[PDB]
């Protein structure tokens, strides 16, 4: 195949083969899940000790699927502009505007020569002045916004089963909610525990905040 | 160096005033006379400062138009107190550089049913309360707002347009470098209003103002 070293070569199909492959960099880690009701988001990951869920500012934090170098990158890029805007505003970087950012990033490192795509795909929950957020970020620098969704390996299941529960989601207390995020991360597989399951939460009165060993007992 | 002179703000139940003159200088000449110095910024708020017109120009351009695109590009209203926080940062910076900003800001606004009312020099020192002035609005003004503010239970819109007032007068008859006519915003109801110019009434006939009693040799 000729048309497929470089990102900057279209190929005659009008496909970007490059952005393509970095995007199988993300649906080859360890699967993530995502869901939201009216006040809160939940992250649940498995880890397959790998960091997985890094807090970006005081109401939005995120999980990883894909090459980790590239995740840590993504995040002390967000940290940076989160601290920034609260600095100069005194008040929460508004999520519309963190996913946008981060968007535009990725587009960049797939329309140069000196310059990669990014092999990670985000899920980033965050809690503003207009509620709870889920957006997805991939690679070909794409970002959707999810009332539920699953990223990485075999993540297919995962998103099955949130497809026929997601509408019930709304009315949902934290607690029913977080077993959902569970239940779908479970379709996603050993079983779950406390030692390789991460649980993360944000929302009203809710600071971005990983579930110790301990709160989450409750739950596994 | 068209410059502005005293801008004063006070909190009532249920928002706030700011009031100025429509006068740029230029030294002692009174250069215009119908200058509208009071600036909207966004839905909630408005600002006026004492000191240099053409500093107040370029700060106030500088963050109507970051208030404006935020809110056009999907990153919603700025509120007075987002505001107030930007511009101290900028003040602050270019004091930093030894380029400063060479006013003093009064900003007011109300969101949420909360007025706010506060300050910035010109190296960035900041505060808020119930009332706050600049120019000679600080040696004029506030202690008489903060006289009338001692009442418990705070003031009405119209107790605090009578003091607002009385400020007025003395300014115009201490402050060398203004003129009877005068604007007030009103910050109310989560939405500023800027009202026409207008003026206050004067004594000048007192009996020991008399030719006679003045006179330094009889």
């Amino acid at each position: 195949n000729q048309y497929d070293t470089n990102t900057t070569t279209w190929s005659p199909t009008g496909r970007l083969f490059q952005v393509e492959y970095a995007n199988e960099a993300v649906n080859n880690g360890s699967a993530a899940v995502g869901t939201k009701n009216k006040d809160f988001v939940v992250l649940t990951a498995l880890k397959r000790y790998q960091e997985k869920v890094f807090k970006l500012d005081d109401h939005v934090g995120m999980a990883i699927a894909g090459l980790v170098a590239d995740g840590r990158m993504l995040a002390r890029f967000v940290r940076t502009e989160c601290m920034n805007y609260r600095y100069m505003h005194d008040s929460d970087n508004p999520l519309p505007l963190i996913a946008e950012i981060v968007g535009e990033k990725y587009q960049r490192h797939i329309q140069f020569a000196g310059k990669r795509p990014f092999g990670v795909g985000l899920l980033i929950a965050g809690y503003d002045s207009t509620g709870p957020h889920l957006y997805h970020t991939v690679p070909s620098g794409d970002v959707f916004d999810f009332k539920a969704t699953a990223m990485g390996l075999r993540s297919q299941a995962a998103r099955t089963y949130l497809e026929k529960h997601f509408e019930s989601f709304p009315d949902c207390g934290l607690d029913e909610l977080i077993m959902h995020a569970l239940k779908a991360l479970a379709a996603a597989t050993a079983e779950l525990n406390i030692k390789n399951t991460t649980i993360a939460i944000v929302g009203k009165g809710t600071p971005f905040m990983v579930l110790t060993e301990e709160a989450a007992r409750k739950y596994l | 160096m068209a410059s502005g002179g005293s801008v004063i703000g006070v909190k009532y139940n249920g928002g706030v005033l700011l009031a100025c003159d429509t006068l740029l200088s230029y030294g002692s000449l009174a250069k215009w006379p119908n200058i509208p110095r009071m600036k909207l910024v966004g839905a909630y708020t408005v600002m006026c400062a004492t000191g240099d017109y053409a500093d107040f120009q370029e700060m106030t351009t500088m963050i109507e138009n970051h208030v404006n695109r935020q809110q056009m590009y999907g990153g919603g209203a700025l509120t007075p107190n987002e505001v107030f926080c930007y511009l101290q940062r900028h003040v602050y910076h270019k004091r930093s550089q030894f380029e400063p900003c060479l006013c003093r800001f009064v900003v007011a606004g109300c969101h949420g049913g909360e007025p706010f009312l506060g300050g910035v020099d010109d190296v960035g020192t900041r505060w808020t309360d119930d009332c706050v002035a600049a120019g000679y609005g600080a040696y004029v003004a506030l202690p008489l707002l903060r006289q009338a503010l001692e009442k418990p239970g705070g003031l009405t819109r119209e107790e605090a347009i009578r003091v607002i007032k009385d400020c007025l007068r003395v300014l115009f008859y201490r402050e060398c470098r203004a003129i009877n006519k005068f604007q007030i915003a009103d910050a109310t109801s989560d939405m500023v209003s800027i009202g026409e110019p207008f003026e206050v009434e004067t004594n000048w006939e007192y009996d020991g103002f008399c030719f006679e009693k003045t006179a330094i040799i009889r």
